[PDB]
């Protein structure tokens, strides 16, 4: 604050500024995704494609 | 009381006998082949002129 007193006046009460946090939190939760795929689907998919 | 009645150890002998019957005959004349594939398909011709 920047107020107004008087020539001889009183030099008026203090002041600052203010800094403050965010925090803004990363470990909880994750993107995931699965297959499932077998063992002789790979196989017989060799041969039967274009 | 005899000097060596308890300190007796069973040792077995190389005499295993194998006394089950796991053949396989028709299985061993049959040709094996792979199959990398869904089924097998082929063509039987009949009649018909």
């Amino acid at each position: 604050t920047a107020t107004g007193v008087a020539i001889t006046g009183s030099a008026p009460a203090a002041s600052m500024d203010a800094t403050l946090p965010a925090q803004l939190p990363i470990s909880a939760a994750s993107v995931q995704s699965t297959f499932t795929l077998n063992l002789k689907e790979i196989e017989e998919s060799k041969e039967q494609v274009t | 009381a005899k000097l060596n009645l308890a300190v007796l150890n069973n040792v077995f002998s190389e005499l295993l006998t194998q006394e089950i019957n796991r053949s396989a005959t028709f299985l061993g004349l049959l040709s094996k082949y792979p199959e990398r594939k869904s089924n097998i398909q082929w063509g039987v011709g009949m009649g018909g002129t």
